[PDB]
């Protein structure tokens, strides 16, 4: 890890894209180990979120396995993404209510 | 005779009573297994599940008293990057088969207690070399990365060709794509283009 | 002493599995 | 051979909602979802995130009863009787829904997802508001499914 | 030039066995599964994990279809939860 | 031996038990399977009963670790249209044979009852595969009717040829007509004539 | 993974937005896959809305997925210009109520 | 040209065992031995001091492959005390 | 050029049966059915259902003649509401 993030520097976070709000402070404390999408939506309907996807799932499913405790949502997002990395993006409207799920696109 | 079967009867005994012992600790400890062992986290884009290096260091062989032969430094590319469906577990590696014999003086007692020992630790040793196999498999594909990271190997480079409905009056697809792999990971040799991180 | 309301005739697995035949054909009527 | 039973008893099961809203710690056992709902009176002291002792028996066997069902997420809130500044009732129930989801989840969770908050009783179920921490609007509540 | 994928696939997309199959006796859960020539197609809704198809397959609804290397022993995850499942032949 | 025959003994008693009893709850069902199963409203003009079609999505197959083949979507004309004289039943699907057998020891009353209930659920589970099969018939057809709404499958085109009093002195046939179906029903590749509908 | 996790940030995020028009402003059903022009077409009819194209429909059809029961026409749009991409993309101008796809 | 090493010193480099290698009982200390081909390959950390392999290797931790010859009685030195090391086939 | 229908139509149009045939027992009902040749040829004036006929005949007077395939077990609707009758032989 220390020779990857040092032959690459890290030029930005993922919280300016998910940003937090009222309401996405809510805690969690999940294990988890299937497919994102069931995952995602049992998050969004405890943020009283609208969940949308964009794009078409692949059929090799992306399949995370997130184990932390009594952590909130925000977070609780970016490193799903984080785990998802470059298969799958999260980006959240919260202007709006929605959690939104973009594929890869391949 | 008498005594190598009192011996033969703990053999097996003590090897399957020790096999399912190991199989409940790996299946109480599960989350730990994959916890340190998510694969998916190595796995690459297109779930090329990549190929396994091999590190060495002063690698002498002597070919013999007039001649040696070292390097210094040595990479051996096991299993190459490849498509895979479904991620790798542990349990493919580390779940124990069990299955359960009890078919058939104090010889009888005390050397079924001795296979009853043999068996178990024969198992252990078995389960050593399981682990040592998800080490050496895990390790690999992490110096995969590695050297990718290093551009000491290269990437698997590969070509999507893409299908738009295809298919006959019968039978249709709507889409198909077809995917490739046009050059896999190798060794790069020309080390002048490497990467050679130092650290703080 | 407790009991959950909807106490009804005992069914068999026979005419379950027709049950989810037909609502699966029944919905895919809607929607066609 | 494979379980007829999951480890747990029905019998055990209505032992417990007997014996506990006997002891008046309400169970709502409805349709498939089933609900705690607790007093925070008895758990939390006065307008503290701050648990008791002798509680704790009560507490484990609340998680001992969390185990009789398979089950995915499990939601707590809380609330709290409005006392001083709608932030605080917020962060007093939401402190105090954190503490005993804790301690649960450290407990016995089969839960895959603990989703946990609490409001300054932002929904009252009642009105008459006696005064603040023994009102049953200082409580704290957990919802489930019983999955299949 | 691979292969679309089965179109036994589309049979055991939906519940008919393929042509000459022997029903494997699925125990522990719900999905279904036929030994057509060494190579089980089993239909389930459930996330396939351990084994790893030739040809993987779902309908319009999430069934999927997999044609599937024989296992004596099946992994899904059911809820992010993990099942193993036995199967018998 | 004893052990398998007390068990076959109860292996086709369970089996046609449970046959029977299929029976019974098929015929007071009747009214409510056809009242599902009304395939004179598939059938066509000419009672030409209509193909069966089948769905596909992410037909991925890797042929292997070199290189996949999905497509997103996918179709399979099967059981192509054809002249019917007389449209389906179910229970020419779901009908389960029943005949009674009673054609010959605490192993034998109790294998007897294991089979029993081993032909039961052997039973049950043929049952299950009846039900797909008409599942996937009537969805197939349904399937016709979609992609013919959605041009993404043909018409069956047939030539009616009709001729006028046609016979001997001996015999004669007054109005003869002929029916050939000329074209059969077929996916279309030209997805660009198709037919895409939004709802609201 | 946070070290080789690229990303866009919203700002440049490139995608089309939600055009906010109320006939735009209506929940859907559609699903279907192939190629967009047509879906776009039928859905600005709709939409009430007139559809112009620009561009060149290649000999290979840019093709799609859409498999929503209940959904507004608007994230539809968003969807359909997402999966568009590179070669194709969606402009909507509801000031003039239009929605044009552009090819590349 | 002399040979490099053994790539199976690679492997023993780890603990895998070379493929069709017998385990060699070791009794008294940490180092795992296999038989290949007469031939012991010998894992361990410890630093070999009597009979003298074909290839030695190290890892990148300074964990030594041995590909040595057979012997029923091994020499390491341990910490500048020296064990002796029986084995078993 | 099919066939137009079968002459044993006419016969069996009427209450002959053809030549050669063996009188199916017919019980349950007022049809009545011989085997010709595998081919049960059935006159009724009920409303032939399940089976379905190679060719298919009626009267003047709306007496069927259905040249049908064998079956044991024989559908008819009778007033909107359906039987099923058996045949022997």
């Amino acid at each position: 890890a220390k020779v990857e993030k040092v032959i690459t520097p890290p030029s930005k976070d993922n919280t300016l894209t998910i940003p937090n709000a009222y309401n996405l402070q809510a805690r969690a404390s999940v294990d988890w180990s299937g497919p994102i999408e069931e995952l995602t939506a049992r998050i969004a309907k405890a943020a009283h979120f609208r969940f949308r996807v964009l794009g078409k799932s692949p059929s090799v499913p992306v399949l995370i396995s997130i184990s932390t405790k009594d952590e909130s949502l925000a977070e609780i997002l970016r490193d799903i993404d984080y785990q998802a990395g470059k298969k799958a993006s999260i980006h959240v409207y919260p202007n709006s209510q929605v959690v939104e799920l973009r594929y890869a696109k391949i | 005779a008498l005594k190598e079967t009192a011996l033969s009867v703990g053999a097996q005994a003590g090897l399957a009573w020790r096999a399912k012992i190991i199989d409940e600790q790996l299946n109480k400890q599960a989350r730990n297994l994959d916890a340190i062992y998510d694969f998916n986290s190595l796995v690459l884009e297109h779930n090329i599940l990549p190929p396994v290096l091999l590190e060495g260091r002063n690698t002498l062989n002597l070919a013999d008293a007039q001649s040696i032969r070292i390097s210094d430094r040595t990479y051996k590319v096991a299993k190459q990057a490849h498509f895979i469906t479904t991620p790798p577990t542990w349990r493919q590696y580390l779940w124990m088969d069990y299955v359960k014999p009890e078919a058939p003086k104090e010889i009888w007692c005390i050397y079924t207690e001795r296979g009853w020992k043999n068996g178990i630790d024969q198992a252990n040793t078995i389960l050593e070399e399981n682990i040592a196999r998800i080490k050496e498999d895990f390790g690999g594909m992490i110096l995969y990365r590695k050297l990718l990271a290093m551009n000491m190997v290269s990437p698997p480079y590969v070509s999507h060709t893409d299908l738009g409905v295809t298919g006959d009056g019968s039978e249709i697809h709507i889409d198909d794509r077809v995917l490739r792999i046009t050059a896999l990971p190798e060794l790069n040799v020309n080390s002048a283009e490497w990467r050679a991180a130092v650290a703080k | 002493k407790f009991k959950k309301p909807p106490i009804n005739n005992p069914s068999d697995d026979a005419t379950i599995k027709l049950a989810e035949a037909a609502v699966s054909v029944s919905d895919s009527m809607l929607e066609m | 051979l494979p379980c007829r039973v999951d480890g747990a008893c029905d019998a055990t099961i209505i032992k417990m909602m007997t014996d506990l809203n006997k002891k008046g710690i309400k169970v709502a056992s409805v349709g498939q979802n089933y609900l705690i709902s607790i007093p925070a009176s008895a758990l939390f002291a006065d307008q503290s995130p701050r648990l008791n002792w002798a509680s704790y028996s009560l507490l484990n066997e609340i998680a001992a009863f969390l185990k009789q069902f398979r089950k995915i997420a499990i939601t707590v809130t809380s609330y709290s009787s409005k006392y001083v500044s709608v932030k605080r009732e917020r962060a007093l129930t939401l402190a105090r829904s954190r503490v005993v989801s804790e301690y649960l989840w450290s407990q016995g969770v089969d839960s895959r997802i603990i989703f946990t908050q609490g409001l300054g009783s932002d929904k009252p179920i009642t009105s008459y508001t006696l005064g603040g921490d023994r009102s049953p609007n200082a409580r704290v509540e957990i919802t489930f499914r019983r999955a299949v | 030039i691979p292969p679309s994928a089965n179109d036994l696939l589309l049979h055991v997309l939906e519940g008919v066995p393929p042509p000459g199959s022997r029903r494997l006796v699925v125990s522990g859960g719900d999905a279904r599964a036929w030994l057509s020539n060494e190579k089980m197609y089993v239909r389930t809704n459930l996330t396939i994990l351990s084994p790893g198809w030739l040809a993987s397959m779902t309908s319009a609804d999430g069934t999927h279809a997999y044609e599937m290397q024989k296992s004596p022993v099946l992994l899904v995850s059911w809820h992010g939860k993990v099942m193993q499942l036995k199967v018998e032949g």
